[PDB]
């Protein structure tokens, strides 16, 4: 955004740094805790 | 909404066949 | 032209099945080449030449030669699902066309004018009239369950037992006629209107109704159960195939 | 029972189609939506009974097409690979049926298009359950009709008519 | 005047050349980021020559950016849903005006 | 390997054709099962394993045997 | 919904999200569950009679 | 087998993404879309177990049938069967690499799409998310449930309604016969596409460029974009050879 | 809804704000690009596509050239009806 | 539209809101369950089961066409 | 404004008569002659050889003679 | 739907039927090598002769390969 198009086009994307539409791949794999602790007891439960 | 509040239609768009009704209490 | 289509049209197909097959049966062996190659190229050259027509009635017109060619293929395979499908498609076509040529006539009373490109989008004023012309649009298709299906399969079984080139050929009808039909039927009824040309409008009054009411019962009730109409002609029919012959 | 599985969806579409103006949107979600999920259960019952209870159907209604050997008919057949396709279609119509009750609740045509989709599953079901070529034939033609007037379904767009003719 | 209009003209062919060529970096880049840097870089091939005053010269340049226009084009470029060309265009569109429909047509009298 | 699962016992079990093999005298008491348990993968695990057990073998030797022809393929070759 | 200069992004619906996650988790604990039972027959260390 | 699993998964993988262009104010295009995944976690979801399910992750509904027909192929030993091997694996590659940057660009990249669209946005309606849920639970169990019955060795379930010859029958030594590794390439291929995809649709901001630059480049990206120039050259030499026919010559 | 004239003014004039040669002092609905700001034409055609991002629009490319001041910027975007 | 409230379709064109159109619903799946019975009862009459089921089966109830076929050498 | 007859365009009409009135049109140029020569003599003519050889070939295969025709 | 545009030229002949950056006889070429493709690796699976390198012999069914099963003689 160095030349003065880019800095403008990149100052009218300033909305697009909202906290609830960036920073979306650490959303990528929903449930991939609740899972895994899941597995994790049933693992454990197997055990005995 | 669409399913508890009844249509608003009272009588159908158009005429069947194109022909008005005729007067009230008379026949076609 | 309804009378035209519907009648005067078949007294040639008549005269072949009445006369000329089983009064000179080596001759009309002899010619069968013949009649196979003019009957071909007309149905190719006539639906393609149907496919760049701007008039109504002269792609209604232009559609009933490659149908009543098919006819006569059918007819001159001589054998039980050549002739009966060339009479089914016969009688058929007589209910089909007519009703075609009714739907043309039903606009043109209207608003005076056989050109494609004045109409369009009569979808949207005119229903009842866009969905009894799209019913005889897919009957013109030969789709199945419509009347004229039943004689063109019988036709081109006929043919494919005799010469399977012919029958390939033949077949070639069911693209051509499709294209065309389609093409027609969404050029007149789908899209936007065109208020400049027309803007004024009606459906179809009590009279027009009634008179297409027939011709869908019987394009579905031959489409569906032929066989009302094949048990009375077997017999018949089988005569004049195995005319001039004895083994 | 059998016949129910195949001539629900007309029956259901029918009544979108010609008396779609008494049941406006609503009603017509309604009517189709329940005559295929009826096929539909139908159709898991059917699929109990002869795939998983190795137990064929065979019906025969009519002749349609008899001419000296040409024997084509209006019959149906119900097998393992029949009813198999029996749920693909059936399940997969109810879901799609109850989808458009609220994809297209804004559209201004929602009846004519439940009554087309419910033709299209009367015609793909003609499709999987035909006893011989012809009635194959019919289920194919169908469903060459029901998508090409699906397709070309907002019939003022010219991108769709084009398509809707391609695919045809 | 004649050269006004003439140099107005060309101006026109410029300002819309420049506006398409930019639209297209968008259809090219995908990325916001990498758009500020391709539009940038347009933006200084037309400044490089923003200075020219001879007019033939400006024609050439002209042809010439047209012509790069039309080879480098992107195949599939993006458009709103409802503009012309769109995947929403002429859908459920509201009906023209001045449209009667008739009733008691064709009646036996 | 010999076969033990006479014509008769095939036929009247419908086994498919291609599955006529020397394994079908374990086939037929799988697919009783299995069509009594609606054919669910956890159930019948002792008739499959046995019969899958008996189709791998049955792959091995005509593995192996492919093995001895391709060695006198070779044999061929050198002495030529 | 939280307003960020000009744009406004509405919290989705909490049985949304909650669907969302726990069929996702189903997923990955089918997923563990079934690598568990029957992976050493696909990489080929067993075979399913072995024992 | 396959037909059935993927009507499950490619019915979830359209009905949500037409809840995406429904939230979306019948938005289509994937490069005016990112950053979707925490405004509608339920669609999102649904796409990922999808195309989760499409690719042929293990155990998964796609899984089952897919990576069983490769198998077969490989044990084809046919010049036919050979090709089908070949041409299914490197297709395996394509195809993850087309579902993960779908995924990538419509829901994980930043944002990329317009705000008068984004403070628009709704998730499922009710009678659109019920479909949606009973599709992912049919692409991640219909598979492993439904193998045994219509794959499953020596199954009698088809009784009669499919044929094969005994001279054909090779699905025991695709599943005994094989090398390991061949049934390991569906899995490696999809996580190389996966990659693939994340390099290219996240960290690149130049293999783009070329498409601007070389005409060999330029031409080849219209190849792929355009379907192998197939409709452009049917219709120029074919449909236009008819439609030139009909008024040119017969009439 | 449709938009207001006011809510159209507003978020046009934080558009022509965010120009970097243009000073955040003298941006009133009525000044014109290339006389009151101080910029060439092609800084108006990047400030009408910023414009058209904003508000979601395709205007055709004879209109666009046509936008040249903030004023014939808020009428066009009021005027149309997908905005 | 506005013509379009002039024009009769059966489908009901644009928007179409009937006011009784909760009753003339029910109406509707009255009338399909009516004609619903007599395609039942046919059906019934028509299906062939040659084979006996390995359980029993609902269709068993009503349709007396089971292990029916097996002389296929008398069939004409 | 007034009736339901469409309101001419004179280009439409004229488009129209001048498809109507071809033949006049038809000069004997070559690219005339060529398209009669392929098209109206020489396919006709190759179909007819192909169901013409199509019924020897069935002939020959019935270990019959050639039907003669026409 | 706006305004449809009435004729103020006259019509061509060819109006009632009337892809962009590609050529149509290159366009022809580019298909033509991809369909080469297709060619040239049906050409390479006969040139790698796979069916001379099975691993198993062919399988061998009972009663003389269900012969009687087949529909032959009994
Ligand atoms: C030895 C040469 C062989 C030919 C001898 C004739 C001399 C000659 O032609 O000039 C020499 C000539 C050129 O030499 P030169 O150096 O110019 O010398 C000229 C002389 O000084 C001579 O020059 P000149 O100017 O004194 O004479 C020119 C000469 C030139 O000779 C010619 O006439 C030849 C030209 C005719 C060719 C026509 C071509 C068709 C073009 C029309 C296209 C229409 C299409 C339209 C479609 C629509 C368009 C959109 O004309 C004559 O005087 C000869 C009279 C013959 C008249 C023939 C027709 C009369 C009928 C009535 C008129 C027409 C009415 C219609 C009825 C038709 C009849 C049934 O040589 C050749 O062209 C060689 C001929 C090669 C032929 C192949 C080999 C032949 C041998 C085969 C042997 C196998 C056994
Ligand atoms: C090995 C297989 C050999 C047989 C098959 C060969 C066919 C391979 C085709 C390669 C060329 C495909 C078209 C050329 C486009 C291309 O390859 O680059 C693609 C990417 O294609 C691939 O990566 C190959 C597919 C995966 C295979 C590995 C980039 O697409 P963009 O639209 O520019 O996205 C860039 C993103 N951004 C604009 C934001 C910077
Ligand atoms: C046998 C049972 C078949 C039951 C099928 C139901 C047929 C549906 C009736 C026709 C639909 C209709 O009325 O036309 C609509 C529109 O007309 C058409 O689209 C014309 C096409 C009609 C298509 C009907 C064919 C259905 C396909 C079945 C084929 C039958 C099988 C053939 C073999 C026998 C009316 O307009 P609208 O209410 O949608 O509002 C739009 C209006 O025009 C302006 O807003
Ligand atoms: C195996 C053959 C079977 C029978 C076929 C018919 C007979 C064979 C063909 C005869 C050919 C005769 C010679 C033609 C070539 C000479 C050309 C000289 C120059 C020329 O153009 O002369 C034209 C003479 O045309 C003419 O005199 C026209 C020639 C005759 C055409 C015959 C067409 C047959 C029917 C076509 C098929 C129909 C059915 C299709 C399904 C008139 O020139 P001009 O200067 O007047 O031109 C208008 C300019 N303003
Ligand atoms: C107008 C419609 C006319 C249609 C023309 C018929 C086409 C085929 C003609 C066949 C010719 C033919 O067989 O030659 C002789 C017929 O007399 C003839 O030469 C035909 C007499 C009819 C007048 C000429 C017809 C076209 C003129 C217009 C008999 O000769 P043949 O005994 O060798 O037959 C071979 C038997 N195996
Ligand atoms: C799964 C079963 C269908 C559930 C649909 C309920 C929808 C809902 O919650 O309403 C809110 C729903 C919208 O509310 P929202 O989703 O909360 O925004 O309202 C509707 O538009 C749906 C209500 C009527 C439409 C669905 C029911 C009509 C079809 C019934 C078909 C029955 C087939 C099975 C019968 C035996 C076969
Ligand atoms: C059979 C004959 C076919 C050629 C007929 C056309 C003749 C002609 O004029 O062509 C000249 C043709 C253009 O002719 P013009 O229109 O007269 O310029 O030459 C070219 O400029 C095109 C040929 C070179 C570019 C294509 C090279 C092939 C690339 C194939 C890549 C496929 C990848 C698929 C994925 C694989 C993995
Ligand atoms: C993918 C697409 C490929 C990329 C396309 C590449 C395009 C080529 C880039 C360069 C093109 C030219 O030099 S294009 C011509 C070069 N410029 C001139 O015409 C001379 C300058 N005089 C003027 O009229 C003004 O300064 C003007 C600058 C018009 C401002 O207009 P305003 O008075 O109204 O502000």
């Amino acid at each position: 955004p160095l030349g003065t198009t880019g800095e403008f086009f990149r100052r009218r994307d300033e909305w697009r740094k909202h906290p609830m539409l960036s920073n979306q791949m650490r959303h990528a794999l929903p449930g991939i805790g609740i899972g895994v602790g899941a597995f994790c007891v049933y693992l454990v439960g197997e055990q005995i | 909404s669409r399913w508890a509040t009844p249509g608003h239609e009272e009588r159908p768009k158009g005429y069947f066949m194109n022909r008005t009704p005729p007067a009230p209490g008379q026949s076609r | 032209s309804v009378i035209l289509a519907g009648i005067l049209l078949k007294f040639g197909t008549y005269g072949f099945l009445r006369f000329s097959i089983p009064m000179f049966p080596e001759a009309t062996l002899c010619f069968t080449p013949f009649i196979y190659t003019l009957s071909a190229i007309a149905i190719i050259y006539t639906s393609l030449t149907t496919l760049r027509q701007i008039d109504l009635k002269k792609i209604i017109a232009y559609s009933s030669v490659a149908h009543m060619n098919l006819v006569t293929i059918g007819m001159f395979s001589l054998n039980i699902q050549g002739i009966g499908g060339s009479i089914l498609l016969m009688l058929s076509h007589g209910l089909v066309s007519s009703a075609l040529f009714l739907c043309v006539g039903v606009l043109y009373d209207r608003h005076k004018t056989r050109l494609v490109r004045y109409y369009g989008g009569l979808v949207s004023t005119m229903p009842n009239f866009s969905t009894i012309f799209f019913f005889f649009t897919l009957a013109n298709m030969s789709l199945p369950g419509t009347s004229s299906f039943i004689g063109e399969f019988l036709i081109l079984v006929g043919a494919f037992q005799r010469n399977s080139l012919v029958a390939t050929l033949a077949a070639l009808g069911m693209i051509l006629g499709a294209a065309y039909s389609l093409w027609l039927y969404n050029r007149v009824v789908s899209g936007n209107l065109k208020p400049d040309f027309l803007h004024k409008f009606s459906d179809l009054n009590g009279r027009e109704v009634f008179i297409f009411i027939p011709f869908l019962v019987g394009l579905v009730w031959m489409g569906v159960y032929p066989k009302v109409f094949l048990d009375c002609m077997h017999t018949s029919v089988s005569n004049l195939v195995q005319h001039g012959k004895f083994h | 029972m059998y016949l129910l599985i195949v001539f629900l969806p007309l029956l259901g579409s029918s009544v979108a189609g010609f008396f779609g103006r008494f049941l406006g949107s609503e009603g017509s979600a309604i009517m189709t939506t329940t005559c295929v999920s009826f096929s539909s259960i139908l159709s898991l019952i059917a699929f109990y009974e002869v795939a998983l209870g190795a137990s064929a159907c065979y019906l025969r209604i009519a002749p349609w097409i008899s001419s000296e050997m040409f024997d084509a008919s209006w019959g149906f057949l119900f097998d393992s690979l029949t009813v198999v396709m029996l749920i693909v279609v059936t399940f997969i119509s109810s879901l799609v049926h109850l989808y458009s009750i609220s994809y297209m609740s804004e559209d201004p045509h929602s009846p004519r298009f439940m009554c087309y989709l419910s033709i299209f599953t009367f015609f793909m079901l003609m499709l999987v359950t035909g006893d011989n070529f012809l009635q194959l034939f019919l289920g194919w033609e169908g469903v060459g009709l029901a998508s090409y007037l699906l397709i070309h379904f907002w019939f003022t767009r010219l991108q769709a008519d084009k398509a809707a003719i391609k695919a045809m | 005047a004649a050269y006004f209009a003439r140099r107005a003209a060309q101006k026109e062919r410029v300002r819309i050349l420049y506006r398409r060529a930019l639209k297209d970096t968008l259809n090219w880049a995908v990325h916001r980021h990498i758009f500020y840097r391709d539009a940038s870089d347009l933006r200084e091939k037309f400044n490089v020559n923003q200075d020219v005053e001879d007019v033939d010269r400006i024609d050439k340049l002209i042809a010439h950016g047209e012509a790069e226009y039309n080879k480098w084009r992107h195949p599939d470029p993006y458009i709103v849903p409802w503009a012309p060309g769109g995947s929403k265009f002429c859908r459920n569109p509201t009906p023209p005006a001045g449209i009667e429909i008739v009733y008691n047509y064709g009646l036996e009298d | 390997k010999k076969m033990i699962a006479t014509q008769e016992e095939m036929s009247a079990a419908k086994i498919a054709l291609g599955s006529r093999d020397m394994c079908a005298h374990l086939l037929i008491p799988l697919n009783k099962c299995r069509q009594a348990e609606f054919y669910l993968p956890w159930k019948c695990e002792d008739e499959r394993h046995v019969y899958e057990k008996c189709e791998y073998e049955l792959v091995m030797e005509r593995m192996l045997a492919m093995k001895k022809i391709r060695e006198e393929e070779a044999l061929a070759k050198q002495n030529k | 919904g939280i307003t960020y200069k000009g744009v406004t992004v509405h919290t989705p619906k909490t049985w949304h999200t909650v669907t969302g996650k726990g069929l996702c988790a189903v997923m990955w604990f089918w997923i563990l569950y079934r690598a568990k039972q029957d992976g050493p027959v696909v990489m080929g260390w067993r075979h399913p009679w072995d024992g | 087998f396959h037909l059935m699993n993927h009507a499950f998964f490619k019915a979830l993988l359209f009905l949500s993404a037409g809840s995406v262009i429904h939230a979306m104010s019948d938005e289509q295009d994937m490069r005016k879309m990112g950053g979707l995944a925490s405004s509608f976690p339920l669609t999102y979801a649904m796409m990922l177990i999808g195309s989760l399910s499409l690719i042929g992750f293990p155990f998964l509904t796609g899984f089952y049938s897919k990576d069983v027909i490769l198998e077969l192929a490989y044990t084809k030993y046919t010049i036919s069967g050979n090709f089908a091997f070949w041409l299914g694996s490197v297709s395996v590659l394509f195809t993850s690499y087309y579902s993960f940057r779908l995924l990538f660009l419509t829901f994980l990249v930043p944002t990329n799409s317009f705000g008068r669209d984004i403070s628009r946005c709704h998730d499922a309606p009710i009678p659109m998310a019920i479909p949606l849920i009973l599709l992912a639970l049919g692409s991640l169990f219909v598979g492993y449930l439904a193998k045994d019955m219509m794959i499953g060795l020596g199954t009698n379930f088809w009784a009669n309604s499919l044929l094969v010859l005994p001279k054909n029958e090779i699905l025991a030594e695709s599943e005994f016969a094989a090398p390991t590794i061949i049934k390991l390439i569906p899995i490696l291929f999809s996580t190389l596409g996966a990659f693939v995809a994340y390099n290219v649709n996240l960290v690149a901001d130049q293999f783009q460029r070329a498409f601007q630059t070389s005409t060999f480049c330029n031409r080849l990206y219209s190849f792929f974009n355009k379907r192998w120039f197939f409709d452009q050259v049917l219709n120029d030499f074919l449909v236009r050879s008819f439609l030139r026919f009909g008024y040119e010559v017969s009439f | 809804d449709h938009l207001s004239r006011e809510a159209v003014v507003d978020r046009v004039l934080d558009v022509v704000k965010s120009f970097p040669k243009v000073d955040p002092s003298k941006v009133t609905p009525e000044v014109h690009f290339q006389n009151d700001l101080g910029l060439d034409s092609l800084d108006t055609v990047e400030i009408v596509m910023a414009i058209e991002e904003e508000f979601k629009l395709e205007i055709p490319d004879k209109e666009a050239d046509k936008i040249d001041s903030c004023s014939l910027a808020i009428e066009y975007v009021y005027n149309h009806p997908m905005s | 539209g506005d013509f379009r409230a002039k024009v009769w379709s059966m489908t009901g064109g644009p928007n179409c809101r009937p006011k009784h159109w909760r009753r003339n619903t029910a109406i509707a799946m009255f009338g399909v369950f009516l004609v619903c019975i007599p395609i039942a009862k046919l059906s019934a009459k028509l299906e062939q089961r040659p084979h006996m089921p390995v359980r029993p089966i609902p269709s068993q109830i009503w349709c007396k066409n089971f292990g029916t076929k097996d002389d296929y050498e008398k069939e004409h | 404004g007034g009736g339901m007859e469409t309101n001419k365009n004179k280009f439409i009409e004229d488009w129209g008569s001048a498809r109507e009135n071809l033949e006049h049109n038809f000069r004997w140029t070559r690219r005339n002659f060529a398209l009669i020569g392929i098209f109206g003599i020489a396919l006709p003519i190759i179909v007819y050889k192909g169901i013409v050889k199509d019924f020897h070939m069935q002939d020959e295969d019935a270990g019959r003679p050639h039907r003669k025709f026409l | 739907v706006g305004k449809h545009i009435v004729p103020d030229k006259p019509l061509s002949v060819n109006d009632e039927l009337m892809a962009d950056t590609v050529g149509k006889y290159e366009a022809l070429a580019w298909l033509s090598g991809g369909l080469g493709f297709f060619v040239g690796l049906g050409l390479l699976a006969v040139l790698n002769d796979k069916a001379s390198k099975v691993p198993f012999t062919p399988r061998v069914y009972p009663y003389d390969n269900l012969r009687v099963e087949l529909g032959g003689e009994p």
